[PDB]
């Protein structure tokens, strides 16, 4: 019964920061603590196991530590190829287990989403089903939120998110949340909005429109 | 006093292994109530109970059944003598509580050369690249020692 | 040289079996332990199981008991994963992985072959417009692709012409087994109504391409 809670979860950072990723272990652990990056697409590579071994071609920038049950991975002076996800992994008791892994992302000033929502297609419309789009385009940080009110009220575990990979130019994220209901359910309500919430928003913003006009 | 930690089974997982390899266990135990104090189990290599291999300390001790692996540097060829190098070793795996011995695992291990012809006829020099050890888990000597815990009489 | 080699993956109904493989050079397997760990799509890495060649003990995740089996074959130098019972939430991606005197932290990494469990059978998108009524000083206008099987598709708007705007979000798995996505793009909303705007969705597993006119919807 153990759990590796790996904190943050997304981190953001800009080159040449010292940058420390903590992972604490719910019970003792002497020292069978190992970090891990991967790149998307790619098989995650050894970093530091051990706790603080400096694994063998890895450059001398990662290092590990350990206080008390807390194990943390240091990066002094990020370097660019470093943007990555790190896990962290104990060895020590059974069941082996991964940290639920850190997101080192690019730091930008910030920006507010541009929204916009959808409204389902007549065609769609036809063969039973309502699918209401949120987008929300071109915003930092990933942190946002979004609520879906039909008729003014909350919507719950009828939505699904998406998000893109930070963009390589601007460095900002788009969001799309779908909320789908049957055409039958679709029929009985007016008012279709969502809410968003936003670091660059001063005001949650909403869009909405009415079925039908 | 009545035990609290008890052992429950060892395997010896890497194995046979490479003379140079090091060692590792995994290691079941139950564990009554809450306790005080560290648990420190240690690998003690014993020849002849010489040499102090590895240990592992484990506190505060999680309660109930509970499942660890056990990594053991292994012996240095320069803090034994050649003579050891290709005969039956003892390996002595034991746990303390609060530095009071209260179980002890012995077992005996066969060093052998890599390939039948380097068997048959050993160096003068003991090429320690070569030698695989395979330790006898399926008979192992356990002994357990009755100690007070936390509870003083 | 070490390296680890995977094979073995694909699609699979929901309750079957398949088996993978793990071929390691450059090393012997006997004197080292083997990992399988995976991955979900978007999600983090999850220890599966291992095995010491040596003895052939193992060791296995809560959520594999009893349905996966890990094998090793020491001539060939290989370990095997036998995957029984298949469900759903066993679709990932696999890696082996070996350990050796790192306290079982894992130093070589297969590539990772990909594993599917699905009931669904191939089936083309259908795809709808999300119509344009401005934020952000433009107007947005897209297409959503749903209900499709399997992985992958690719949108394109105006054959390739138009690029820059564009957003194609990763596509998820819904409720019923099928995949949906939406593709979006940011234009000026002075060409609405006179600007044509074609997303191009193309799903080769069903070989079946799809245009559609994405329109201001009219009155």
């Amino acid at each position: 019964d153990i759990q590796m809670t790996q904190s943050p979860s997304s981190l953001s950072a800009s080159v040449g920061d010292r940058v420390t990723i903590t992972c604490r272990a719910s019970q003792s652990v002497s020292s069978a603590v190992a970090w891990y990056q991967q790149k998307p697409g790619k098989a995650p590579k050894l970093l530091i196991y051990s706790a603080s071994s400096l694994y063998s071609g890895v450059p001398s920038r990662f290092s590990g530590s350990r206080s008390g049950t807390d194990f943390t991975l240091t990066i002094s002076s990020l370097q660019p190829e470093d943007f990555a996800t790190y896990y962290c992994q104990q060895s020590q008791w059974y069941p082996i287990t991964f940290g639920q892994g850190t997101k080192v992302e690019i730091k930008r000033t910030v920006a507010a989403p541009s929204v916009f929502i959808f409204p389902p297609s007549d065609s769609q419309l036809k063969s039973g089903t309502a699918s209401v789009v949120c987008l929300l385009n071109n915003f930092y940080p990933r942190e946002a939120k979004v609520q879906w009110k039909v008729d003014n009220a909350l919507q719950s575990g009828n939505s699904q998110e998406s998000v893109t990979e930070q963009d390589s130019k601007d460095s900002t994220y788009s969001l799309s949340s779908t909320l789908t209901l049957s055409k039958a359910d679709y029929e009985k309500h007016k008012v279709y909005a969502c809410e968003v919430t936003h670091q660059g928003l001063s005001s949650p913003v909403t869009k909405s429109f009415n079925r039908g006009e | 006093g009545s035990s609290i930690v008890s052992l429950l089974g060892i395997k010896v997982l890497n194995n046979p292994a490479k003379f140079t390899d090091p060692y590792e266990f995994e290691i079941t135990f139950e564990c009554l109530e809450s306790l005080k104090h560290d648990l420190e189990w240690k690998l003690t290599y014993v020849g002849s109970h010489d040499q102090e291999l590895d240990s592992i300390l484990v506190g505060p001790v999680p309660v109930g059944v509970n499942k660890f692996v056990f990594s053991a540097d292994p012996p240095s060829a320069e803090l034994i003598p050649a003579s050891e190098l290709v005969s039956v070793t003892v390996i002595l795996l034991s746990c303390s509580y609060d530095g009071r011995e209260f179980v002890r695992v012995g077992y005996y291990v066969n060093n052998e050369y890599d390939e039948e012809e380097l068997r048959e006829n050993p160096p003068a020099k003991v090429q320690v690249d070569h030698i695989v050890r395979n330790i006898l888990a399926e008979k192992p000597r356990v002994t357990r020692f009755n100690i007070v815990w936390d509870n003083e009489n | 040289e070490v390296q680890l080699v995977e094979s073995g993956g694909g699609l699979v109904q929901p309750g079957g079996s398949l088996r993978l493989s793990c071929a390691a050079s450059g090393f012997n397997v006997s004197y080292s332990s083997i990992h399988w760990v995976r991955q979900a799509p978007g999600k983090g890495l999850e220890w599966v199981a291992y095995i010491y060649p040596s003895s052939g003990y193992t060791s296995y995740a809560d959520s594999v008991k009893g349905r996966f089996t890990i094998s090793a074959d020491t001539s060939k130098n290989t370990a095997y994963l036998q995957m029984n019972s298949l469900r759903a939430e066993d679709t990932a991606v696999y890696y082996c992985a070996r350990s050796y005197s790192t306290k079982l932290a894992m130093d070589y990494w297969g590539q990772g072959t990909l594993v599917t469990v699905s009931s669904a059978s191939t089936k083309g998108p259908s795809v709808f417009p999300l119509a344009p009524s401005t934020s952000g000083g433009t107007a947005a206008l897209g297409c959503l692709v749903k209900d499709y099987f399997p992985e992958p598709v690719t949108v394109s708007w105006n054959s390739g012409a138009l690029t820059s705007g564009v957003h194609t979000f990763p596509a998820v798995l819904q409720s019923s087994g099928l995949y949906s996505l939406s593709s979006v793009v940011t234009v000026p909303s002075s060409s609405l109504g006179t600007q044509t705007y074609i997303c191009n969705v193309n799903h080769k597993p069903s070989n079946t391409k799809v245009d559609k006119k994405v329109e201001p919807k009219s009155c």
